[PDB]
């Protein structure tokens, strides 16, 4: 019976995932850009360092 | 997700015919090279067959030469097997399995105890 | 006074590199093999006459050899064999004496012949317990190959004076059901080298020798042109 | 009773596709349409880091942006001062089959481990000056894969027996055990508070795991074939995902979906390391191809390419200050991009 | 004709200079972009390529005008560094084809050893071994008048001669020292080595019933032929006209066939980059490399 052991313990985690508050897949885009325009300037892989201030040259 | 759904089986007699289906869900079909696996009750897992990608290439099984046929269909996206002249040592667990790796010609784990790409299998007794 | 700290990590450097030069020599006198089987084959038994990994040393002609025997690892062993990509062979121990073991022995052999990261390593193939197969002809192939009812023992076949034919067909047989897999690709890179022995033997570590001796010779022909 | 189970389980499924399809109003390639591209992106190499005499299969950055720990299967792991190249550290180890190494946040310490199914931690921190371990983890079952320090006194790792493990090295226990996987899990990535992780395995899905409960928080799934490598998104609200497709995904963990996929008509081969920029706007993998791609994580357009070593790219690496990218390969090399 | 012969053989001096420095240049441009070939392997491969590139530029550039003018105006005090120069490159090349044929001896012979036997030191051990010999014979016995026959000889009314002088016991050791022994042996170590690669390319295809033979002997053969019949077609008369004058004298030999003799030593620099790197598969992903990146 160790199908039936594993199968309930199966549909008891597939019931806990499902009370999940998802939120709308357009909000959470929204937060990500936001998150990567906010922090842009502070990207040196992003906006090139002058040799002065680049550690490795 | 991939999921892979095994049809077909039933009680039958020796000397028979049967098609077994499986229809998959949740990849590319024509990437992977496929499989038709059984298991014995009494016995561990063994390798029946194989067709490849795009179809050209088909290995069988000694024990199952002459009397199996492996064919899929990319454009249905389905995998069929043919049991012609059937045998009494054939009431196995079928399986379809499918290789994990794209585009290539090696499959290490088709045959092991615990594998997540292939599907729950069908009955077939003789 | 930084300058004591750069002179400083200049001669840290300087002990480590003369470390690592002994180590890369100690390295580059070093052949490593992979055995690989361990179901119904002997491979025990030929450890023990040469935890996730086993290691064993040993040395023929002042020569250095590492073999490494699997331990704890699972059936799944699609991602964990390709730590192996640098081992000069592949020992490969099937039994030759239930399902068909030898298919799925074949099966595995196929695997990693043809793996890309794989497809350049020669394997020494070990065709074990040709004694119980002796035993099982001479009182089941055709039942799972049953392309053995026609075949013949070949013209270059070396028996030994006292064995029945009736199992010198089934031993070169199976030797070349693994030949035809072995010798269907490679395109020169790697080769198989396949042979029949006893469960407990002598002549395995010489056999592994020699086997590493061809590869190695002809993978430098192979770099010259000579091959 | 197995038969209802299934049913139940299909049902279950079918409701959370569901609850996920609710959700879907919008892609992230629409919202993104009116976002400038970042343009070019090109990079120099600016160090060549040799010393390995066989493939580098980890590398990890130190939390000051200077040191660097790889491991290669020589059996020494050697710990790096980027800034000038010299070697700081040389460790040989007890066995050379190393697949993961990891550098501890406060500098103090080094893990490593592999196909020995034992996590071995040394003290980099020695009043001899000589490196001894302080510590063995020999509670897996099968080989170790990554595996990170969440402090001084705790580890995560995970292994090919499908589970992951918090210990206590203090004690040398394990404190947690998170089941569920039923492949080889081959990556870990840690949330930026040190709360939850993130872990991939060879069932083709990944799973939000919160440390101090046990429990699995969240299953995603999307890919066709096994997740190689994993990492978080700077903010803690995302993962993304590499795996044997070709592909790879940037998943939303407040939606419960797939958020994008970036993949290319002209590359088949597997992904072996995933890694994101300090801003999170560029998503840098290594492929088997023996190349590096940078990719717009918003606009998932191809960006630039890092070309130069001559074997499979085993690891990448961005530092915390994000002045710098590490990579590995199998050609025995390490090199740091601008 | 004599107008049309000179301007021929003006165009196929260029043609060979040419051949030879660009050949150089690319088999050194081939080791320094793709540094995965820098290996102890390639190092023999590498200094010869460089010894053939110096005879490209310092000493065919003025063979082939004083063969066309006929006559030296360069100097007297030039004279002597030409001839040495000469002298020392010839020699380090050939004695670097030798060095290629042990270490091809070495790793086919005993592949298990050969790790240890090649170890680095004893590769920069052997260079520097050639180039104190080839030194030796270039600048020492030149400038010390060791190669000068007597004290009888006259010599010409002025400069315009610039030919290395022979006396009988140099052409009989510069003879064997450079050209002759290493020629025997060289030819016993490629014989050993085509006996086991036809040995193996037998089994090989022997192991094969119901495939086709995969190897082709007669292209091995082929590769060895070419490997010797070059340096043996392009080094053995120029010694042998060398070591003949150096007993007989000088006025015993042709010019026409002094010049062709030199010019068949000077060709083989021209074959090196071809027949040691060309052949090598590792320079040929090289080679496609180059020109990918
Ligand atoms: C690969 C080898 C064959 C290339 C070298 C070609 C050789 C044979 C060429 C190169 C320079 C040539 C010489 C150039 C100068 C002259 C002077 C002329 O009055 C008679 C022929 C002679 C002596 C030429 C014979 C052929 C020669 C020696
Ligand atoms: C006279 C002599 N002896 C050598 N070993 S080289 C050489 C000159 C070759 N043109």
């Amino acid at each position: 019976t160790a199908s039936i052991a594993q199968a309930r313990k199966l549909v008891e985690q597939l019931k806990m995932e499902a009370n999940i508050d998802r939120i709308k897949v357009s909000k959470a885009a929204a937060d990500l850009m936001a998150y990567c325009e906010a922090h842009a300037k502070e990207d040196p892989l992003l906006t090139p360092v002058p040799a002065s201030e680049n550690p490795f040259r | 997700q991939v999921q892979l759904q095994e049809s077909g089986g039933g009680l039958v007699q020796p000397g028979g015919s049967l098609r077994l289906s499986c229809a998959a869900s949740g990849f590319t079909f024509s990437n992977y090279k496929m499989n038709w696996v059984r298991q014995a009750p009494g016995k561990g897992l063994e390798w029946v067959s194989d067709i490849s990608q795009s179809g050209a290439s088909i290995s069988y099984t000694g024990s199952v030469k002459g009397r199996f046929t492996i064919s899929r269909d990319n454009a249905k996206n389905t995998l069929y097997l043919q049991m012609n002249s059937l045998k009494p040592e054939d009431t196995a667990v079928y399986y379809c399995a499918r290789c994990p790796a794209p585009f290539t010609r090696d499959c290490f784990d088709v045959t092991s105890t615990t594998y997540a790409y292939r599907g729950q299998g069908t009955q077939v007794t003789v | 006074d930084q300058r004591n700290e750069e002179k400083a990590q200049r001669e840290a450097n300087k002990k480590i590199e003369k470390q690592l030069q002994k180590d890369k020599q100690v390295y580059r006198a070093t052949h490593r093999l992979l055995l690989l089987g361990a179901g119904e084959s002997g491979k025990s038994t030929i450890v023990k006459q040469m935890s996730g990994i086993f290691e064993t040393k040993f040395q023929v002609d002042k020569v250095n050899f590492h073999m490494f025997d699997v331990g704890a690892q699972r059936d799944e062993r699609r991602k964990w064999i390709q730590c192996f990509n640098d081992v000069t062979a592949i020992i490969f121990v099937v039994a030759s004496s239930q399902t068909n073991r030898l298919q799925e022995a074949l099966n595995l052999f196929k695997s990693i012949w043809n793996n890309r990261w794989l497809r350049t390593i020669s394997v020494i193939l070990f065709l074990n317990k040709q004694d119980l197969l002796a035993e099982k002809v001479l009182a089941k192939i055709e039942d799972y190959f049953p392309e053995f009812a026609r075949y013949t023992t070949p013209e270059d076949a070396t028996p030994e004076p006292g064995e029945d034919p009736r199992v010198t067909r089934a031993k070169y047989f199976i030797r070349d059901e693994f030949l035809r897999i072995s010798t269907a690709s490679g395109d020169g890179r790697h080769y198989c080298y396949p042979h029949f022995t006893c469960s407990v033997d002598t002549e395995n570590i010489r056999r592994v020798f020699n086997d590493c001796r061809d590869i190695i010779q002809r993978m430098h022909l192979r770099q010259y042109e000579l091959l | 009773e197995l038969d209802q189970l299934r049913q139940e389980a299909e049902q279950l499924k079918n409701q959370i596709r569901d609850a996920r399809k609710a959700c879907a109003d919008a892609t992230l390639s629409q919202i993104t349409n009116n976002i400038d591209p970042v343009g070019r992106i090109q990079m120099r190499t600016r160090r060549t880091l040799r010393g390995h005499l066989a493939k580098i299969y980890a590398m990890h950055w130190g939390t000051d942006s200077r040191l660097l720990v790889s491991a290669s299967q020589d059996g020494k792991l050697i710990i790096w001062d980027s800034y000038t190249t010299n070697k700081v550290h040389a460790i040989p180890l007890r066995s050379s089959w190393v697949m993961t190494c990891a550098y501890a946040p406060s500098g103090n310490y080094v893990a490593c481990g592999g196909l020995d199914n034992i996590c071995s931690i040394y003290n980099l921190k020695t009043r001899e000056g000589n490196v001894r371990v302080s510590r063995e983890l020999a509670g897996h079952t099968g080989y170790l894969s990554c595996c990170r320090f969440l402090d001084d006194n705790q580890i995560v790792t995970s292994s090919g027996d499908t589970t992951c493990a918090l210990w206590d090295i203090e004690t040398g226990q394990q404190t947690t055990t998170f089941t569920g996987h039923t492949g080889d899990v081959m990556s870990l990535s840690l949330a930026p508070d040190t709360r939850l992780f993130v872990s991939g395995a060879c069932d083709a899905s990944a799973k939000l795991w919160d440390v101090r409960e046990g429990m699995c928080r969240q299953t995603f799934t999307g890919h066709e074939s096994d997740i190689n490598a994993i990492c978080f998104f700077p903010n803690g609200n995302a993962f993304a995902t590499g795996s044997d497709d070709a592909t790879c995904r940037l998943f939303d963990l407040r939606a419960d979906q797939e958020l994008m996929t970036y993949s290319h008509d002209n590359i088949i081969c597997g992904i072996t390391s995933v890694s994101f920029s300090k801003s999170g706007r560029l998503l840098l993998a290594g492929y088997d191809d023996f190349n590096c791609n940078v990719w717009d994580a918003l606009k998932a357009d191809r960006a630039g390419v890092l070309a130069g070593h001559d074997n499979r790219v085993s690891c990448l690496g961005v530092t915390d200050d994000g002045m710098a990218v590490a990579t590995g390969s199998w050609d025995s090399f390490l090199k740091i991009w601008n | 004709d004599s107008t049309a012969c000179k301007i021929t053989i003006t165009v196929v001096l260029a043609v060979l200079i040419l051949i030879t420095v660009a050949g150089n240049v690319v088999v050194c441009l081939a080791v320094g972009l793709n540094r995965r070939l820098r290996n102890l392997t390639n190092c023999f491969i590498v200094s010869l390529a460089i010894t053939d590139l110096l005879l490209g530029l310092l000493v065919l550039p003025f063979s082939a005008i004083y063969q066309l003018s006929c006559k030296w105006s360069f100097g007297k005090v030039f004279c002597n560094i030409y001839t040495s120069l000469d002298v020392m490159l010839c020699t380090a090349s050939i004695l670097n084809l030798f060095m290629i044929s042990l270490d091809r001896y070495c790793a086919v012979m005993d592949p298990l050893r050969y790790p240890v036997l090649v170890t680095p030191v004893r590769v920069a051990i052997s260079l520097v071994l050639i180039w104190v010999i080839s030194i030796t014979l270039s600048f020492l016995s030149i400038h010390l008048g060791w190669n000068s026959r007597n004290e009888t000889s006259k010599g010409n009314h002025t400069t315009s001669k610039c030919k290395v002088q022979v006396n009988e016991v140099y052409g009989l050791v510069d003879g064997l020292v450079t050209f002759y022994l290493p020629l025997l042996i060289m030819c016993i170590t490629y014989y050993r080595i085509f006996k086991v690669a036809r040995d193996q390319a037998k089994r090989i295809n022997h192991i094969s019933s119901w495939k086709a033979a995969t190897i082709r002997e007669h292209k091995a053969t082929v590769t060895l032929a070419a490997v010797m019949g070059a340096f043996i077609i392009c080094w053995f008369p120029y010694f042998t006209a060398f070591v003949y004058r150096g007993l007989r004298g000088d006025d015993a030999i042709n010019e026409v066939l002094e010049a062709i003799v030199l010019w068949l030593g000077y060709a083989n620099s021209a074959l090196n980059p071809i027949l040691y790197a060309a052949l090598n598969r590792d320079f040929r992903t090289g080679y496609q490399q180059l020109f990918c990146c």
